[PDB]
């Protein structure tokens, strides 16, 4: 039976992130006294760990953000080009939010452009379509949600070529319409738009956090 | 104000993974985006990034087993410092309500009929069982019922004879 004690500490290791913190030790032996006969051993602990804190930040590489809305459809020099047929040129931006300290840019196109007609507030003849999915239930956590389906005037686009040859680009671009236009049809249910029709929302959950429900039910 | 800090975010289970300890700022240890920290112990874990809008969760089971019901599901906006789409300050939660139907028919139990005659006495000798059963068919269950109590009542019956010796 012979006492284990500690040696000397071992050298700290360093810092081994280069932004924001990380972690160091340092490693002894118990070989300067050595336990013999398995009597005593070596109290406290082998290994003592420390937070190494540098300022830098770290870089956060840039995430692309969603589209925005399409532009309006028009021709160079031509001013409107509504309910006819001019190929006009929309574009689309995009915005490379939470570029910081070095990070990676974005990659890819932050503008996005394609060629259109168009039908901005066009009278056109239209159809009903079909009693659309049932949509959610609002408001939810609301008094009284309600569901709603809707059949609605469904307007007929023109027949235009939806394949053009650009001059000045000398390419075959597809044409894709863009606008709100006003659609005309015989009246369903006295609407000239759109008719829906809503339907409450039956046995309604109360809504609480998702942790606070799980402990509820678990709980009766 | 100190906080715990943990070295991994792990996405889709909303826990934090791999502790590296406490008594630390937030500003610290959110200095590396991809850690996340985690206030007092009993919960609110939360990434270093910038908030963004997490997943739909699975929908809650259907509020009730029968015919048309509701069912929720969560989502709750992840960060530090910063706003989710549209104005939302981190550990807010959006909901979405639902209309499900686990099945069209539910269990209309039967009502009882008539009863049947005594069947006669198990034994010819001493003493034996007279059962008396009925149905559940005035009127008939549909989809999952079933008619409340028993089918089928046991007594006991006396012959009054003795058997041989
Ligand atoms: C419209 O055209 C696309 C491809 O052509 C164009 O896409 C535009 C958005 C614009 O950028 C323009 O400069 C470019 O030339 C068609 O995609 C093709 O579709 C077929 C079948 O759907 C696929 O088999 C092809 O792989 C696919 N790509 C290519 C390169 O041909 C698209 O279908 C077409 N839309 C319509 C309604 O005709
Ligand atoms: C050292 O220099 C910094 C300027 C960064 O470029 C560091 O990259 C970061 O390294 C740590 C691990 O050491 C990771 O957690 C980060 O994802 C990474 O951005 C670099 O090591
Ligand atoms: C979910 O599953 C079904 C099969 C039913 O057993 C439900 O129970 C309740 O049954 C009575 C009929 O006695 C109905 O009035 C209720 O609407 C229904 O909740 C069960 O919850
Ligand atoms: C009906 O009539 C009685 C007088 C008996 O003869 C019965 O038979 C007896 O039944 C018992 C058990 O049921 C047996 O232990 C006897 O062996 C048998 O004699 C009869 O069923
Ligand atoms: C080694 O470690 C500590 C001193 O650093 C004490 O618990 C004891 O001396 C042990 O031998
Ligand atoms: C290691 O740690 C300290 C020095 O930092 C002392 O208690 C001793 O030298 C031990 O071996
Ligand atoms: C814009 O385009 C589509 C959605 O229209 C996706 O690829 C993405 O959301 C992008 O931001
Ligand atoms: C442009 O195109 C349509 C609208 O016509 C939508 O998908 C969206 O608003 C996009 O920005
Ligand atoms: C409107 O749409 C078509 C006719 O355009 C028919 O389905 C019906 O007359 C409806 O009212
Ligand atoms: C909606 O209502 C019924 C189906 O629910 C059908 O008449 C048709 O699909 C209509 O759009
Ligand atoms: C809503 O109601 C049912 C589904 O719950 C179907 O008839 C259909 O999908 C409708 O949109
Ligand atoms: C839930 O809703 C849609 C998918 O239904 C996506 O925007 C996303 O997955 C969100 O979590
Ligand atoms: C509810 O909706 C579908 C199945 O109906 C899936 O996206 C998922 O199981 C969710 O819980
Ligand atoms: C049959 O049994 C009793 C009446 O005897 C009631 O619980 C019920 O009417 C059931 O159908
Ligand atoms: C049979 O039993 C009694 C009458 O003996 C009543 O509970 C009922 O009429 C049942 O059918
Ligand atoms: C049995 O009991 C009496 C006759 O003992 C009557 O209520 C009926 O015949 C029942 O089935």
């Amino acid at each position: 039976g012979v006492a284990g004690g500690w040696g000397p500490w071992g050298p700290v290791s360093p810092c081994p992130v280069t932004c924001g913190l990380g972690q160091t030790m340092e490693q002894r032996t118990c070989n300067h006294p050595v336990p013999q006969h398995g009597g005593p051993f070596c109290a406290g602990d082998a290994t003592r760990t420390h937070i190494c804190n540098t300022a830098v930040p770290c870089p956060v590489d840039g995430e692309w953000d969603s589209w925005g809305e399409w532009s309006p459809c028009i021709r160079r020099n031509m001013k409107s080009i509504s309910c006819q047929e001019i190929p006009g040129q929309q574009s689309r931006g995009r915005t490379c939010r939470g570029r910081k300290f070095d990070g990676h840019r974005c990659a890819g196109q932050q503008q996005d452009i394609r060629h259109c007609y168009s039908i901005q507030h066009c009278p056109l003849k239209g159809s009903w379509s079909e009693w659309s999915t049932w949509g959610l239930c609002m408001p939810p956590c609301g008094p009284n949600p309600t569901r709603a389906r809707q059949r609605l005037c469904t307007p007929l686009l023109p027949k235009y070529p939806p394949t053009v040859s650009m001059v000045e680009g000398q390419g075959e671009k597809n044409v894709t319409f863009w606008g709100r236009p006003l659609p005309r049809c015989e009246e369903l249910q006295g609407q000239k738009l759109v008719v829906e029709e809503k339907r409450p929302c039956l046995h309604v959950p109360a809504c609480k956090d998702p942790e606070e429900e799980e402990l509820e039910n678990l709980y009766f | 104000d100190p906080v715990l800090c943990f070295t991994q975010y792990e996405e889709s289970s909303g826990k934090c993974k791999g502790l590296l300890g406490g008594g630390v700022s937030v500003e610290d240890c959110c200095l590396n985006t991809a850690f996340a920290y985690q206030k007092r112990s009993g919960g609110l874990c939360q990434p270093c990034r910038s908030p963004r809008w997490s997943l739909w969760s699975t929908w809650a089971p259907c509020s009730v087993t029968c015919s048309e019901g509701s069912q929720l599901r969560y989502r709750r906006c992840v960060g530090w410092n910063g706003q989710c789409s549209g104005k939302v300050a981190p550990g807010t939660l959006e909901w979405q309500l639902q209309a499900c139907e686990d099945q069209q028919c539910c269990p209309e139990m039967g009502g009882w009929s008539g009863w049947g005659p005594w069947e006669p006495c198990s034994v010819t000798c001493s003493k034996g069982t007279r059962t008396r059963r009925r149905a559940c068919n005035h009127p008939a269950p549909k989809c999952g019922g079933h008619c409340p109590g028993q089918a089928q009542e046991s007594e006991a019956c006396d012959t009054q004879q003795v058997c041989p010796e």
